[PDB]
């Protein structure tokens, strides 16, 4: 209801989709999280040009990574192409994102510009795991970026209305 | 009982760790992280500004605690490991920041040679040190240093750098996807260590004498290997520089001052009884001494500059030694003063206790008063 | 084959089996005919192209008349596009692949993440390049082309084939 979301996105299994209101979703977004559940939250946000597709089956013979999982108030910029991450609340990605496979990203996370998380990366929370490999390149604030990321939730929640019906 | 954290600077790799702890727990470089900064400045500078490496020591020596060391700087000592000759405002620096930010119980500036040395368990020998800047040479007799005998050469890892430079940007064969010389103007220092480490080598005696008949009018031996570069500008290193560095680092260009060379010097100066026990007692430590074939081609410069008609009649017969420290030569020093730090018995009154900075801020220096 | 309504192909591309094309898969095959492999799975937002036109402009005899081909197991991921990858025997490549156009990728080609692909270089089997280190022939017998990393990309294909068959069911 009050993810007030684009009209050109791209996914599949209606129902697998999880995004609750306040949310702010971007075109050309092929998500298609359509086998395997696709779970967010409330004041979420995402950008254009991000296939973030679902991690995997979640039921193969031996271990198999699960449907998903995002955060509230999180954002993720454009070209953000991502594949299996559990976002913790106010997580915060950046442009050009790579997360890698079975990845729970925690809580007030920073990913970077162009970084590549590798299969199975854990990030640390309040840490920015960055770089071209995985590096815990430097640590972020606490307030900062909840305050930051409550913030990303109003600018989503106030600029998604224009441009996009 | 509390443990005592060994801090070693030094201007391309900084080495630090515990007391007692054979081998540092982590030997980072001496550059910064800093936004905005395509090139992070060394924190290990000299004749430069005050504050700016007051600043840079603060954040360095921070993030090295923080992320090498997991402790508070308030439980435990510091043994800073610094060279001998270094400039006193540098030491006055790292004074100020251990003193007025970390608030340290006790620093100790020990000299470099004598835990190298210390290493051993010997109380004399002779010690090499082939820093990144300049090589250094400092006789120990005794546990006292000789320092009157001294020697300095701008031939460290930094030459080294400064010789793989030109060479590689005069036939600079960086292939195409055939030539391409000079397309950038200043190449970085990482890819030049890796070359240093990974491609170049210490050549032979007898391959030096013919490197020497090559300068004008062979090179013999020629194995080289194309080493790569990210972006596709693969070059093309050659067979013949991989013996020219180090022949640059064993030269004598008609002044008689090679690095092995500086050695004889100061065995020169050593007083007459002092010769023998240091002849056989030879330590060789520092960064650069890690190169293939550097331990033997140093022992037989040596040798040869032995029955050299300017150094012979003085010198003569010797039973030339070098020592196989239990630890790397690129980090005796660390370790020595890692044993250092571990004697908690007179540590606490041979270093320089907090109390007495805060009241006086006078360092004890070889300086008058 | 999953050929997909979602995937945008392009072109005379004679295919062949077990390639399943997933959604968004745009690509094109018009200036070269395509033929897929047997054993892959085109992912999303693959880019897969056929003959780079005038705009690069080869002025160097244009009279190319050569069609673009695939090979067994080699499943590209997302984000990686497809610039004439003359592929053969598990030759994978994962996301964010920046192909290159004469790349004969043989096999064991473990295509990193962000690894430009070298143009005009004859991709040799077992050899997987590093990420940030372009160009890295690391691994050289682990990444080995066959029974090693061949091995380990048909061990991925079985998540590929149950992947395929419940593509197949949900469509
Ligand atoms: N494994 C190695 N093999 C060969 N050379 C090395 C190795 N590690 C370091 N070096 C050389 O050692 C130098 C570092 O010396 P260092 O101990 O930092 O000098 P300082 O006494 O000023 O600290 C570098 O210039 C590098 O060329």
């Amino acid at each position: 209801s009050g993810n007030k979301v684009s009209r050109q996105s791209v996914l599949c299994g209606s129902q697998n989709i999880v995004l609750n209101g306040k949310t702010i979703v971007m075109n050309d977004c092929i998500i298609r999280g359509d086998l395997a559940n696709v779970r967010v939250g409330r004041h979420c946000v995402v950008k254009s040009r991000s296939v973030i597709r679902p991690p995997f089956k979640k039921f193969s013979k031996g271990v198999a990574f699960f449907p998903l999982h995002i955060g509230d108030h999180v954002f993720i910029e454009e070209d953000c192409v991502v594949n299996a991450a559990q976002i913790g609340s106010y997580v915060h990605v950046g442009k050009n994102c790579v997360i890698g496979r079975r990845c729970v990203l925690k809580d007030c996370c920073k990913i970077l510009d162009n970084t590549v998380l590798p299969p199975e990366t854990v990030v640390p929370p309040f840490t920015v795991f960055s770089g071209c490999p995985g590096l815990f390149s430097g640590e972020l604030p606490e307030c900062t970026q909840e305050l930051m990321i409550d913030v990303t939730k109003s600018y989503y929640q106030k600029f998604l209305p224009l441009t996009q019906v | 009982e509390k443990t005592a954290v060994v801090i070693d600077l030094g201007e391309a790799f900084t080495k630090c760790g515990f007391a007692g702890e054979t081998g540092p727990r982590c030997i980072i470089p001496s550059v910064i992280k800093k936004a905005g900064m395509p090139k992070p400045i060394k924190v290990v500078q000299y004749n430069i500004n005050t504050e700016e490496l007051y600043s840079y020591l603060k954040e360095f020596i921070h993030i090295l605690y923080f992320r090498h060391l997991l402790v508070n700087p308030r439980d435990r000592r510091v043994v800073v490991i610094e060279s001998v000759l270094c400039p006193s405002h540098f030491r006055e620096t790292l004074t100020r920041v251990l003193f007025k930010y970390f608030e340290v119980p006790s620093v100790l500036l020990a000299p470099s040679h004598l835990m190298a040395l210390l290493t051993l368990g010997i109380n004399s020998a002779m010690v090499l040190d082939c820093g990144y800047r300049e090589s250094l040479v400092l006789p120990i007799y005794e546990g006292i240093p000789v320092l009157n005998c001294w020697g300095a050469l701008p031939l460290g890892g930094k030459a080294l750098h400064k010789e793989l430079e030109t060479q590689l940007l005069e036939q600079c064969t960086v292939d195409t996807g055939q030539s391409l010389p000079s397309v950038m103007g200043s190449i970085p220092e990482g890819v030049l260590e890796d070359i240093k480490v990974r491609t170049c080598f210490v050549s032979d005696l007898t391959r030096g004498l013919k490197i020497q008949a090559a300068k004008f009018n062979r090179p013999s031996p020629p194995p080289n290997v194309d080493y790569p570069l990210d972006g596709e500008k693969i070059l093309h290193v050659l067979g013949s520089i991989r013996d020219s560095v180090v022949e640059i680092l064993f030269e004598q260009d008609n002044e008689e001052k090679s690095v092995a060379t500086l050695i004889l010097d100061s065995l020169m100066q050593c007083p007459i009884d002092t010769r023998k026990q240091l002849a056989e007692n030879l330590v060789i430590i520092g960064g650069t001494s890690m190169l293939p074939g550097f331990l033997h081609r140093l022992l037989a410069e040596i040798r040869y500059l032995v029955e050299k008609p300017k150094y012979k009649k003085t010198l003569g017969t010797k039973t030339f030694r070098i020592h196989t420290p239990p630890a790397k030569a690129n980090c005796v020093a660390w370790l020595g003063g890692a044993i250092f730090g571990a004697l908690q018995d007179i540590l606490g009154s041979r270093s320089v206790s907090k109390e007495y900075y805060n009241q006086t801020g006078r360092i004890p220096d070889w300086c008058s008063l | 084959a999953v050929v997909c309504v979602e995937s945008e192909i392009r072109g005379d591309v004679t295919i062949g089996p077990r390639t399943v094309i997933h959604p968004k898969a745009r690509i094109i095959a018009e200036a070269g005919p395509i033929v897929i492999g047997e054993g892959n799975l085109i992912e999303e937002q693959a880019l897969i192209i056929n003959a780079h036109p005038d705009n690069i402009t080869p002025d160097a005899e244009d009279s190319e008349p050569k069609p673009m081909i695939i090979g067994t197991n080699n499943v590209f991921e997302v984000g990686c596009y497809s610039q004439a990858m003359k592929m053969g025997d598990n030759n994978v490549i994962e996301s964010k692949a920046y192909v290159g156009r004469n790349v004969i990728l043989t096999s064991g080609c473990i295509i990193g993440a962000c690894c430009n692909l070298n143009t005009f270089e004859v991709i040799p089997e077992n050899t997987v390049i590093y990420g940030a280190d372009c160009l890295r022939r690391v691994q050289t017998e682990r990444p080995q082309p066959q029974t090693l990393q061949l091995d380990f990309l048909m061990k991925i294909l079985p998540n590929y084939h149950h992947l395929k068959k419940t593509m197949k069911g949900s469509s």
